[PDB]
Parts: C-alpha cells; sequence; structure tokens
DNA sequence: TAGGCACTGGCC
DNA sequence: GGCCAGTGCCT
C-alpha cells in the first residue's frame, strides 16, 4: 500500500503541469519526493503498487488526483495512463463514511465558519491546505516589496510548494490510520496497510466498496456533465427580464416611495428635561453655519447661503423606492392597507410568505389586487436569480462545450444521501411550476452532438418506482409476513391507508403518506383535511392504530435505541451507522437510509452491467450519465436503441439490487425516453 | 393661520401664490420637527399679512419633496414667485427664524 | 421541532 | 469579505 499525493497548477477542468508529488511506501517506511522532471517516474512506480496488485491511497483522489494523471500524463508525456478503480483508495470518500454525522469544507470550497458542528482535524487541514500555502507565498512576496496576483501561487513549481505536498502525504497517512483504527468498518485481526487490493475490499464492511464505488462512478458522471441549452436560457432570460420590469413599473405606481430616517449619529434628547429618547430617530447637530455669514470688517452682515445652522437638529433621510422582493417593504405596505398580521417570526416581524400573502384581505381594489402582482414578482426573481443572476446562475457555470458540471457529494447526508451544488442540479424547477418546463427543457442529451455524426444523443429518464413505500413495506414484512408488500404491488395501498387513516379523498391518502414517510410535521398533516396542527396529530395516532404493523416496526426500532441510549445510531442495508438524531426520526432515518443505498447499489449496478454488454461510458462512447437525483437518474445514450437496453438493464440491476438484500417487497422501475429533462420527468 | 398643503394643491397654493410663502416638510416620527412646530405657529401669527407659512408631511404626501432634494427634516423652503429664494435645515429657535426671514423677506 | 442548496435584503 | 434572518425549490 502506497499513500501519495500531486500539486499541479490548476484545477481538473484546466490543469496542464504536474509540479510535483511525493509516495509513502508501507513497505519500505519511505517519502520520496518527485520534481517536474520525475514526473516519468512518479507515473512509474504508481503502475509498479498496481503490477503488484497493491493499494493507491489519495484524500480526494477520485475526483481530482486520478483523473489529473490521465490527463497530465497524455498532454505531458503522450503517455495512456489509468489507474484502475480497484487500486485506489481515497480517505476523503472513506471519512464521509465513517464521520457521516460531520460536515465537511468539501476541500476547502465552503467557508468553515457557515457549516455548523465541530470539524474533523486532519480533514480540515488537509481542505485548508491550498489556502494556507496560499497565506504564506503572499507574505513571501509581500516582504520583498513584490506584488501578488490571481493566483501565481500555483504557477510555478517552488520548494515552498513541495513542503506542502509533503505535508499533506503524513497528513493523509494520519487519517489513513485513524479511519482504519475503527473496528465497526474494518475487522481488527487484519492490518489493512498490508495486504493486496482484493483483501482489502472483500474483508472490509461492505459500504467500504460501495462507498468507493459510487463516488468514482459519481465523479466520472461530474466530468461528463449535463448537456445545457445557453441560448434558450438566455431568451427566457430577456422575457423573465422584461415581466420583471414591467411588474415592478405597476408596483411603483401603486406603492409611492418614501421616506426612512438615515445617517443619523447622535441620540435625540428631550430639550425640556434632557431624557434620551432611544425610539426617535437618531439625530445630527452641525457646528458650523448661522443665518448671516461670519462678520468680516451697524453695516447688514452678508446671507450665509449655506443650510445648516450651529446647535439646529436634523434628522437625516433617505429616499426609498418600493422594493418588491424587500419582506419588510412587503409587511410595511400592507398594514397601511388595513392589514393585520397573525403569525410573527420568533425574532420580532411579521411573516410574510406566498402561504399567508394569499390569506390576506384589504379594502383598496387596487392594493388587493397587487398582491397577487408581488407573489408573482418573488417567483420571477427566484428563477432569474436561479438562471442568470445568482452567484450560482447555470449561465455562468456553463463551459466551453456547452455543458454544466454540477458538484456531487455522494455521501453528503447522514442517510447515505448525495448532496448536489456549484449549482445545485437537483433543485431545478418541476415542469409542474412556472417556467419549470423551459427550465427543464434546456437540460437534455439533445442539446450534446455526436463528436463523430453531428447527431444529437438521446435521453433515458429512469426512475424508481415508489422506493419509500416499498422500504417500508419491507421492514414491517416480519410483523405482517409482507401483507403490506403484497397490497403495494397486487392492490391498492392508498385506499388501504385511506381507510387507514380518517381521510375523505385517495389523493389525501397518497399525500398523507408521502409527508409520512419523510416525517413531515404535525401541522402539513392537518393541512391535508383542511385543519392544521390538530387533525395532524390526530391523524398519525388513527392511521397507526389500524396499521399495527407500523407500530410494531416503530417500537423495535426504540427498543434498538433506547433502554438514555443504547446505542445512537441503526445498522444501513450495507452495515454502516447511521446517526440518529431523535428517538422520534428513527422510523424516518431508518427507511431514508434504506432508498438511499438502494438507489447508490442500483446506479452502481446498472453501469456495471452496461459495461458488461460491451457499451463505453462516455461522450466518446455509447452512454454518459448527466444526473442522479436521489430515486432518478438521467443517462445520455448515442441511439434510441442504447437507450432501451439502458432503460431495461437498469430494471435488470433494479431486481439484482433486490434479491441481493433479501428484499421482502420487489422493486421496480420505470424509463422514459425523450431528447430532454421536461420529457423525461 | 398654518396653511397645511397636500401633495395636488402645492403647485397652486405655493408656486402660483404671488407673495413669500414658507413652507416646512416635516414627518410625524422626527425628533426636531415636533420642536419647530411650536415655534411655527408663533411665526405664522406675527408675520400675518406679511408671510404665509405651510406645512407638508412628507408620509402623506411623498410625491413633492423629492422634487426639491429633500435630504434631512424640518427643512423650510421660503418661496417667493414660484421660486425657491432661501433654504434651511434643522430646528431653529424662535429667534433664529425671526433673523432668517426678515432678512429674506 | 424532513433534508439539502441558494437567493435577496439589511447590517456592522 | 463575512455574517444572518426568511423563504422557496427539489426529493
Ligand atoms: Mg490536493
Amino acid at each position: 500500500m502506497i499513500v501519495s499525493d500531486i500539486e499541479a497548477n490548476a484545477l481538473l477542468e484546466s490543469v496542464t503541469k504536474f509540479h510535483c508529488g511525493v509516495i509513502y511506501d508501507y513497505s519500505t517506511a519511505e517519502y520520496v519526493s518527485y520534481r517536474p522532471s520525475d514526473f516519468g517516474a512518479y507515473l512509474d512506480a504508481l503502475e509498479a503498487e498496481v503490477a503488484r496488485g497493491g493499494l493507491i491511497v489519495f484524500h480526494n483522489g477520485h475526483k481530482y488526483d486520478v483523473p489529473a494523471l490521465t490527463k497530465l500524463a497524455k498532454l505531458q508525456l503522450n503517455r495512456e495512463f489509468h489507474l484502475p478503480r480497484e487500486n485506489c483508495i481515497d480517505t476523503l470518500v472513506l471519512s464521509r463514511l465513517i464521520h457521516s454525522n460531520l460536515k465537511d469544507t468539501d476541500m476547502g470550497l465552503l467557508r468553515s465558519g457557515k457549516l455548523p458542528g465541530a470539524l474533523e482535524a486532519w480533514g480540515y487541514r488537509l481542505g485548508e491546505m491550498k489556502g494556507e500555502y496560499k497565506d504564506d507565498f503572499k507574505r513571501m512576496l509581500e516582504e520583498q516589496g513584490e506584488e501578488y496576483v490571481d493566483g501565481m501561487e500555483w504557477w510555478n513549481f517552488n520548494e515552498e510548494m513541495m513542503d506542502y505536498n509533503v505535508q499533506d502525504v503524513v497528513v493523509t497517512k494520519a487519517l489513513l490510520e485513524k479511519l482504519l483504527s475503527d473496528k465497526h468498518y474494518f475487522p481488527p485481526e487484519i492490518d489493512f496497510t498490508d495486504v493486496g487490493y482484493t483483501t482489502f475490499w472483500s474483508e472490509s464492511l461492505e459500504a467500504v466498496d460501495i462507498e468507493h464505488r459510487a463516488a468514482w462512478l459519481l465523479a466520472k458522471q461530474e466530468r461528463n456533465g449535463f448537456p445545457f441549452d445557453t441560448k434558450a436560457i438566455e431568451e427566457l432570460y430577456v422575457e423573465l427580464a422584461a415581466r420583471r420590469s414591467e411588474l415592478l413599473r405597476k408596483l411603483t405606481e401603486t406603492f409611492g416611495s418614501w421616506y426612512q430616517p438615515k445617517g443619523g449619529t447622535e441620540m435625540f434628547c428631550h430639550p425640556r428635561t434632557g431624557k434620551p429618547l432611544p425610539k426617535y430617530p437618531r439625530i445630527k447637530t452641525p457646528k458650523v453655519g448661522g443665518i448671516f455669514k461670519k462678520p468680516k470688517n451697524r453695516e447688514p452682515c452678508e446671507l450665509d447661503t449655506r443650510e445648516y445652522v450651529a446647535g439646529a437638529p436634523y434628522t437625516p433621510v433617505e429616499h426609498v423606492v418600493f422594493n418588491p422582493s424587500s419582506r419588510d417593504h412587503i409587511q410595511k405596505k400592507l398594514q397601511e392597507a388595513g392589514w393585520v398580521p397573525t403569525k410573527y417570526t420568533d425574532k420580532g416581524a411579521p411573516v410574510v410568505d406566498d402561504e399567508v400573502l394569499e390569506g390576506v384581505r384589504v379594502d383598496d381594489p387596487e392594493k388587493q389586487a397587487a398582491i397577487d402582482l408581488i407573489k408573482e414578482y418573488l417567483m420571477i426573481q427566484k428563477r432569474i436569480g436561479q438562471s442568470a443572476e445568482g452567484d450560482k446562475a447555470w449561465l455562468r457555470y456553463v463551459a466551453e462545450d456547452g455543458k454544466i458540471h454540477g458538484s456531487v457529494n455522494p455521501n453528503g447526508a447522514v442517510t447515505g444521501r448525495a448532496t448536489h451544488a456549484f449549482p445545485n442540479l437537483a433543485q431545478i424547477p418541476g415542469v409542474r411550476s412556472p417556467y419549470g418546463e423551459q427550465c427543464r427543457a434546456a437540460f437534455g442529451a439533445e442539446h450534446h452532438l455526436d463528436g463523430i455524426t453531428g447527431k444529437p444523443w438521446v435521453q433515458a429518464g429512469i426512475d424508481a418506482s415508489g422506493l419509500e413505500l416499498r422500504c417500508l413495506a419491507h421492514f414491517m414484512a416480519r410483523f405482517d409476513n409482507g401483507e403490506y408488500a403484497h397490497e403495494i404491488l397486487n392492490g391498492d395501498i392508498h385506499t388501504k391507508n385511506q381507510i387507514a387513516a380518517e381521510l375523505p379523498t385517495r389523493d389525501n391518502a397518497k399525500t398523507f403518506i408521502y409527508g409520512f414517510l419523510y416525517g413531515a410535521g404535525d401541522e402539513k398533516i392537518g393541512q391535508i383535511v383542511g385543519a392544521g396542527k390538530e387533525r395532524g396529530k390526530e391523524l398519525k395516532k388513527k392511521f397507526l392504530e389500524n396499521t399495527p404493523a407500523i407500530a410494531a416496526l416503530r417500537e423495535s426500532i426504540q427498543q434498538t435505541l433506547v433502554e438514555k441510549w443504547k446505542r445512537r445510531w441503526i445498522k444501513g442495508l450495507d452495515g454502516r451507522k447511521v446517526h440518529v438524531r431523535s428517538p422520534h426520526a428513527a422510523l424516518n432515518t431508518l427507511l431514508q437510509s434504506a432508498g438511499a443505498l438502494i438507489c447508490k447499489l442500483w446506479i452502481i449496478k446498472t453501469e456495471e452491467m452496461l459495461v458488461e454488454k460491451g457499451l463505453k461510458h462516455g461522450w466518446d462512447g455509447d452512454f454518459a450519465y448527466m444526473a442522479w437525483v436521489h430515486d432518478e437518474i438521467q443517462v445520455g445514450c448515442r441511439t434510441e436503441e442504447i437507450a432501451q437496453v439502458v432503460i431495461e438493464t437498469a430494471q435488470e440491476a433494479m431486481r439484482w439490487v433486490g434479491d441481493h438484500w433479501n428484499f421482502r417487497c420487489l422493486l421496480d422501475t420505470e424509463g422514459k425516453m425523450g431528447p430532454n429533462w421536461a420529457i423525461c420527468h | 393661520k398654518i396653511i397645511h398643503l397636500t401633495d395636488d394643491s402645492f403647485d397652486t397654493d405655493v408656486l402660483k401664490a404671488d407673495g413669500a410663502i414658507l413652507v416646512d416638510f416635516w414627518a410625524e416620527w422626527c425628533g426636531p420637527c415636533k420642536m419647530i412646530a411650536p415655534i411655527l405657529d408663533e411665526i405664522a401669527d406675527e408675520y400675518q399679512g406679511k408671510l404665509t407659512v405651510a406645512k407638508l408631511n412628507i408620509d402623506q404626501n411623498p410625491g413633492t419633496a423629492p422634487k426639491y432634494g429633500i435630504r434631512g427634516i424640518p427643512t423650510l423652503l421660503l418661496f417667493k414667485n414660484g421660486e425657491v429664494a432661501a433654504t434651511k435645515v434643522g430646528a431653529l429657535s424662535k429667534g433664529q427664524l425671526k433673523e432668517f426671514l426678515d432678512a429674506n423677506l
């Protein structure tokens, strides 16, 4: 086993030069440095470890180091270098699995200060290295009377850089040993720093192999990117911007600008007594000025055309135009129309969301109609922000290849669910919401033209069917012998639950259960029956009383955790520990964790089966993973025949997963073909 | 004797009043404003015939103050023939205001 | 007191 | 800068 790290001149996307690398070999216990002219030797040292069937440890190597080496070997040495997945270990991937209850800076992309809770020390040091090396470099120049620029710290190889590289390997090695010391994931009788790769994956907990495969596949997905229609979104922007301009014009005419106190320093004090008046707006007291300009020779002086008079206080003010985006301005204007706020924020301030704006009633006809214009204005700002003006807008992220390469943390949530960001492709407006069809239609394989034939690609949208309910059915099978599962795939589970609860409409059930599965609040539960927070708790109690199997399930899970805790985690399908924050949240955590893990093994197995059928993964091949949004994946395919094989293979893989984990409810998928995301979902 | 203006009566009450008119832009939530209010009552009462004092609450009549670039309140504008002769910001004193008028009247 | 991103406003 | 109260969009 060897531990390694490299320093290059840029991020994956534009990297072009290898600066240095360091290797620590466990079999010789020595550190070897490789400078730029040693790149070839560095690669040979890695391929040697692969020849021995050994392992290479990188921190965040699945997303950067491994792909970067392939790219740099081709560019600088015209050499083909491809490290096999089975020979690579990533301590960042391991950390996210074993320390899933903690957040991370994600290699310094997120500001430490914003993340809640504590952070793993070694991981924090590795993620802060770049920003640290950058500060050392700056002081270096700042001392030599030089000027700093962009990120010149990465343009050239130097000795400070090498020193940090050596430090990254000693820390990565420290993290590794700390991670391997966890008995739950790595049996104690085995020294994992002295085994070949096959023993390593086979003797460790199943979750270790699964997370590494997911990270490798997701890194490839980030590299593929999601084909994006820049022109379509620019034309959508123009349209939204015009509608915004017009809504603003109408609202600024209905609501006029006013004056607000601003720029006051001294406190206003009652001239009579002297009692300070903290409530009154701050004032200002000029020290210069008078009615007449100071004398400078009976004869009348020359008036002072100055506006202030020493000792004569005033309140500084600013002109403020109605901003439909300000909840304060909206709150200010609606009260001045007859609105009496009901709910306030737990910090002195009236709640003004779409929910309440929908129930606001004022006497003035035009003012009442403006509310609908305000709600429209807010939604338009939301869309404009996400697609064009926000810091993470789509138009700011599109790359030259015409694709958006969104980031994905394979294990960003405690339950094993993945998180998406930069930009978050998991929060694109759905087709059922305003402008959703146009937004969704801009993402799709049709926007990618085949590299050889110039023909657009086709898209396959594949979804796991009612995954959460089936997981629930699975877990209650030891209490009901599969009756709930039998009803889901044979009878009608929704009316079954409609009767279980005291709901008037079947659809009310489809909504009730869905809320029940992710653990919705009593309030939202009440809002389906019309009531609120009252009928809420009531229903949940009536439902369980007529569904004993779920109550038994909830009681046995609680027995597992509470005896004061007996253990503060639940075991996932793959054996990992899933932290449980609250006993009442145990069932939800269990269900959510099962779906996440099933979805993870499913997408992994689907790709492995496609590659075993002879299909090549990538735009230079036959198919490309573009998006994984929890229960669904969007796959680009070179042809319709391939899209049909993908859909069929996904079903096969889903069934393989149910069998693999002895699932007590049949699992299924549904696939749809089309040119883009709007049509494939 | 004090005239209470509105956005819509401004043009004719001030700009076309042929005579000296002292306008006071104020707001109910300003300390200094409530300070000079009593003063003005006295001035309008003393300069009856020679001058006319008028008040404009900037919260009920938001469209006029902007046209004159109000940056602080209470603001006093002396109009004469539809044009601004003099201007002064601040809670002047019964005496200070008296000098301001006599000198510009 | 579902779980994650991310936007705009208002402030020191 | 960062920092944060309030909200909405996706599963
Ligand atoms: Mg690195």
